[PDB]
RNA sequence: GACACGUGGCUAGGGGUGAAAGGCCAAUCAAGUUCGGUAAUAGCUGGUUUUCUGCGAAAUCUAUUCAGGUAAAGAGUGUGUACUAAGACCAU
RNA sequence: GUGCUAAGAGUUACUCUUAUCCUCAAGCUUUUCUGGGACGGAUGCUUCCUAAAUAGUAACGGGAGUGAUCAAUGGUACUGCUACUUAAAUAGAAAGCAGUGCUUGACUGUAAGAACCACAGUUCGAGCAGGGACGCAAGUCGGCAUUAAUGACCCAGGGUAACAU
């Protein structure tokens, strides 16, 4: 809702080729840039994914 | 997945069917895995069938009838055969040698005989030239044509002369396992006389091709059984001789091709090599083929248990031969109806594809009494009267075996399938078994 | 002769759906028999998603166009007076004609 | 809505892999041999066999354990795990052929399009076309 | 035009190969920045997860 | 007399005229009459014309600018296919 | 469109072009359920009673919820203690209460078979391939004990890939 500040945001790969994961995040409770190791099908190896809008 | 109980589309079948290419009806025929499935495909496209589709339908009817273990005289098979016979009569001069060979082999292996003027048209269309049809067609088409025309009657002996004159220069370029079908087709008609001469010449050159080493070790299994039978039946009459090179090659390749024969093919091959050594069963070959004979006796039809019982007739005192023979005794007890089924029930017989006729072979095994098994109960009776001391340890078993042999003989004599000589031999064998049974 | 279509509920909002649900919605399903019967009687015989261009075949090319202009097509059409009688129950008379 | 939640296949009913045996809210019935359990505690069969419902001692009280007992003609045609998988595969293939024979070509089983092969990945069978480098 | 297309394909292949070579250092940097079990918020030390959140948020503000 | 009458004339329809009443404008005027578009439109009402024979429902359910309309499912008929059944009862 | 107005332009008051307040003349809209209509109330989804011991079952019939939260409240492997966990029902020696060590399976491509069901959709799903996580292993992991938090298509926008100009 409008009171709930949690939004959907995008996780862009470090490797290249722009594969991404869209996952939700709380801005207030997480002012990190969200970084997780996820599978990248273009390279078929796990790489890192930082948060960009 | 349409509606949760309807089968989801298969992967390779959807990949094969979704093409820009033509050939949809033949691909639907080739993915039909049972009989009225094929009949519904022939019903859906009955205003759309062409000669290629008729050839594919005949071949698929042949394969699906052999794929189950149900008789070719079933009403479903005969209806599909007559429906294809209508289109064969429509396109009787348009069919090329591929399609004519397809429809002839497919309608002969389901034992549906065409009208003989149609067979005459379909063979004269194969030879209405300077033999040019039989020189542009591959070896499998000639094999299927010969197998189809060995059925449907048609022992014309003038058509066969020009066919054998056309196939004789091309025969050494053939793949070496289509040769036994050619020799069997020549023997199956009234050709190869004195139990004209280009037929005997091409049979002799085919058996000269089959007799050699380095190919006889390269035939497929169950083709070496027919090749060994043809050699043992036609060696001294026309072709190759007694010589131990051939018998050594046959025994060596038989020791390698043992597991790849179905249990209905093993005793034919072993009687073939027994006839080969008389032109016997040598050491350390029976001791490795007999575990296969015991392991194949659980699923083995009654003429095959004849051939195995005749094979194990001249020696019974050996314990491995003895319990193999009591395994065949229990098998013959199983598939022959009681004089008074209970294995499976008749209400649950599959209408499906895989071995549905085998389930119908159990669940009241009466009704499988055709003429082949009608003479074959007499043959099995003789073969078990020959093998006394192997089964005679079991008194009640051989007594019930004699009861079922006598019951089947009386029933099939009532059906008109036996005569007085076979009845007398059956009576002698059943009184020998019943005297041994008490 | 079966009429096939892609499954709906897959264009957007894929974050709120499970992995199995998204895998299930990628598949195609045949139309229901009643709807398929109406389309078959209406005369629907489309063998391709879009018509293949007669150009782009080797040897069959424009005399002066390097290729051609594609013109991406839209799919909205519903009015109770003029377009798509299939998408309206009745016909509405026009608005006074000036 | 309707939310139908009951037991679909009773005890002594022959089951095949994937068939839902019971649908419940919470583990009223607990999974046993040759039986899987879903997210919503749906009990589904992972082997060909007759369903058996037996009661066993439990942590709170009288646990009911739902199981699938394999056929006695299976485990005789079957190291053992590979042999069972081969026997189950043939039974599953036979079931499909019998079902296709009983539904006499009156349902739309396979795509058969006039199009180029339905989109195929290296694995194949994708109803999703994806452009390749 | 195809020469420009192959040049773009080679350039993107080159950058993905270089980043894939650099990539083990990037996961090690991320894993080290999340790891906190050394040099705690103070010399008090006295509870592991409580000390593994305040420093992590302080490092997140430092590494923002 | 802010009168009445007679004879021609002028203002005409989304317009005229009105000491103003939704009044009058050739006996149906909050939009004249006639002709044309026009065989307008009407999920509404009414009606549908010779005979015999066989079979024979439904008024539930879901969706709907939709609940007096429509479409799908259920229940009907003809045709095809196929089981001693994907059927009905009864017993254990 | 119409009347004034604004800003440019022409013959050089008048006329043209463009725009827009306030007037005049029009053209279009202005749902539905309802023991009549109006008024009031409601229109998704989940649970409990009706609902009659498979399932299912109505009424502006009766009582609680919900349009989320959480980078841990996810996954995996463990450590202590024992009457709670929640919207209700079914359940739970952990699916409860406090903790830890690593991690992102809160994946990529699929999936036989079923529940359900007018259709669209909805629900479970063993198994296979890839690359990974935890665990000595056994083996689990395609978000959270489940049932709510899931708005088609069109249109518009973004990343990437192929073809084209
Ligand atoms: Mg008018
Ligand atoms: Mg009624
Ligand atoms: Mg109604
Ligand atoms: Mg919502
Ligand atoms: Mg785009």
């Amino acid at each position: 809702g409008k009171k709930g500040v949690r939004l959907l945001v995008k996780l862009v790969s470090t490797a290249k080729t722009g594969f991404f994961y869209v996952t939700e995040k709380n801005p207030r409770n997480t002012p990190w840039k969200l970084k997780l190791m996820k599978f990248d099908p273009k390279v078929n190896k796990h790489v890192l994914f930082e948060e960009q809008k | 997945l349409v509606a949760s109980g309807i089968p989801s589309p298969r992967a390779d079948v959807a990949l094969q069917l979704s093409t820009p290419h033509g050939g949809h009806i033949n691909r639907m025929i080739n993915t039909s895995e049972s009989i009225v499935e094929l009949d519904s495909i022939l019903y859906r496209f009955r205003k759309r069938l062409r000669p290629a589709n008729i050839g594919a339908a005949a071949m698929r009817l042949e394969h699906l009838n052999r794929l189950e273990r149900r008789t070719p005289y079933a009403l479903r098979v005969q209806r599909v055969a007559a429906e294809l016979q209508k289109y064969v009569a429509t396109y009787t001069d348009r069919l090329a040698l591929t399609q004519a060979a397809n429809v002839l082999r497919g309608l002969s292996a389901v034992r549906h005989r065409l009208p003989p003027e149609l067979v005459l048209r379909l063979a004269a269309g194969a030879v209405a030239d300077g033999g040019a049809a039989l020189r542009l067609a591959p070896d499998v088409d000639v094999r299927d044509l010969c197998f189809g025309l060995a059925g449907q009657g048609f022992n014309n002996t003038a058509f066969w002369a020009r066919l054998c004159a056309a196939v004789l220069p091309r025969l050494r370029s053939f793949d070496p396992n289509t040769l036994p079908a050619l020799v069997t087709a020549l023997q199956a008609a009234q050709q190869l006389p004195a139990p004209s001469t280009p037929q005997a010449a091409v049979a002799a050159e085919a058996l000269r091709l089959l007799s050699r080493s380095e190919t006889l070790a390269a035939l497929a299994p169950a083709r070496l059984a027919d090749a060994a039978s043809l050699l043992a039946g036609l060696g001294p009459a026309l072709g190759v001789a007694v010589d131990a090179r051939l018998v050594e090659a046959v025994q060596t390749a038989t020791a390698r091709a043992l597991p790849s024969l179905s249990p209905n093919q093993l005793p034919g091959l072993l009687l073939a090599v027994a006839a080969l050594r008389r032109a016997q069963l040598p050491a350390a070959l029976l001791a490795t083929a007999l575990p296969h004979l015991s392991a194949g006796a659980v699923t083995m039809d009654l003429t095959a248990v004849m051939r195995a019982a005749r094979l194990l007739a001249p020696h019974a005192a050996e314990p491995a031969a003895a319990d193999t023979l009591v395994r065949l005794a229990r098998r013959t007890l199983l598939l022959l109806p009681a004089p008074g089924e209970g294995l499976v029930t008749l209400s649950r017989v599959p209408r499906g594809g895989q071995a549905a006729g085998a389930v119908l072979a159990a669940a009241a095994p009466a009704g499988q009494l055709q003429g082949r098994t009608a003479g074959a109960v007499e043959g099995v009776a003789r073969a078990f009267a020959a093998a006394a001391p192997a089964v005679a340890p079991q008194p009640a078993l051989v007594g019930e075996l004699a009861a079922r042999l006598a019951a089947a003989g009386e029933a099939a004599a009532a059906r008109g399938l036996l005569d007085e000589a076979q009845l007398a031999s059956l009576g002698r064998s059943v009184e020998v078994l019943a005297a041994a049974g008490a | 002769g079966i009429i096939w279509h892609r499954q709906a509920n897959y264009r957007h909002a894929r974050h709120a759906k499970s992995a199995s649900q998204l895998t299930r919605l990628k598949r195609w399903k045949p139309l229901a028999p009643a709807f398929a019967a109406k389309l078959r009687k209406l005369g629907f015989s489309e063998r391709y998603w879009a018509a293949p261009d007669p150009q782009d075949v080797p040897g069959f090319h424009s005399p002066r166009g390097r290729v051609e202009r594609p013109r991406r097509s839209a799919v909205p059409d519903m009015d109770h007076t003029t377009g798509e009688p299939a998408l309206r129950q009745s016909w509405q008379p026009p608005n006074r004609q000036r | 809505x309707x939310x139908x939640x009951x037991m679909k296949l009773t005890a002594g009913e022959l089951a095949f892999p994937g068939m839902i045996i019971l649908r419940q809210r919470g583990t009223k019935f607990h999974p046993g041999a040759n039986v899987g359990i879903g997210r919503d505690h749906t009990i589904f069969a992972t082997g060909v066999g007759k369903v058996r419902v037996d009661t066993q001692p439990g942590p709170r009280g009288e646990r009911r354990v739902v199981s699938v007992e394999p056929l006695p003609e299976a485990l005789a045609a079957a190291d053992s795990a590979l042999r069972l998988r081969q026997v189950e595969a043939e039974l599953v293939k036979r079931r499909a052929e019998v079902k296709r024979a009983m539904l006499q070509g009156r349902t739309p089983l396979e795509p058969a399009l006039y199009f180029p092969l339905p989109r195929t990945a290296d694995g194949q069978l994708s109803w999703l076309e994806r452009s390749v480098a | 035009r195809q020469k420009a297309k192959e040049a773009k394909r080679a350039a993107r292949a080159k950058q993905v190969a270089e980043a894939m070579a650099n990539m083990p250092k990037t996961v090690a940097d991320y894993k080290a920045s999340r790891r906190l079990d050394w040099s705690e918020v103070s010399a008090l030390d006295r509870x592991x997860x409580x000390x593994x959140x305040x420093x992590x948020x302080x490092x997140x503000x430092x590494x923002x």
